[PDB]
């Protein structure tokens, strides 16, 4: 679980990028450390009023970091507000 | 094979210009590590942006860092995208 993502220097994402695309980490030392099995969540915080919110933040994270990056990732889930 | 060489400090071509050059590496210990029966690889998408896009592509590439680092290449190959 990483927290608040959009304050992450890109880098970290880059660090993740491998992550993500194979499920598998390669640290110093050369251990190759397997992500195969490991469910991976970030989070952010970048009626149709929730459809128009949702797709001005995807284009928000769009051009939040690049977008090798976000073909990886199997779900982009948008939280709508809380509702009394 | 060298995944996304883009995102890599810029200083660390050097070592592969020696390597591609020459086909040899120096460990710290001394042994010349033999790099001459290596098909070597290297997938970094950096004309993201867009016969017309080779030109392009080579364009940001010339700017994308040293020419003495494009100059040891065999091919320069730039993928299309896909079509239905």
């Amino acid at each position: 679980l990483l927290d608040a993502i959009e304050k992450a220097h890109p880098d970290v994402f880059n660090i993740l990028l491998q992550v993500l695309e194979d499920g598998r980490l390669t640290d110093s030392k050369g251990r190759t450390v397997d992500f195969r099995n490991t469910i991976l969540i970030m989070t952010s915080n970048v009626t149709q009023n929730h459809k128009d919110m949702k797709d001005k933040v995807m284009g928000e994270l769009k051009r939040a970091f690049r977008p090798e990056f976000i073909n990886r990732i199997d779900e982009i889930i948008v939280f709508h507000s809380l509702e009394k | 094979l060298l995944d996304a060489i883009e995102k890599a400090h810029p200083d660390v071509f050097n070592i592969l210009l020696q390597v591609l050059e020459d086909g040899r590496l120096t460990d710290s210990k001394g042994r010349t590590v033999d790099f001459r029966n290596t098909i070597l690889i290297m997938t970094s998408n950096v004309g993201a942006s867009e016969k017309d896009m080779k030109d392009k592509v080579m364009g940001e590439l010339k700017r994308a860092f040293r020419p003495e680092f494009i100059n040891r290449i065999d091919e320069i190959i730039v993928f299309h995208s896909l079509e239905k």
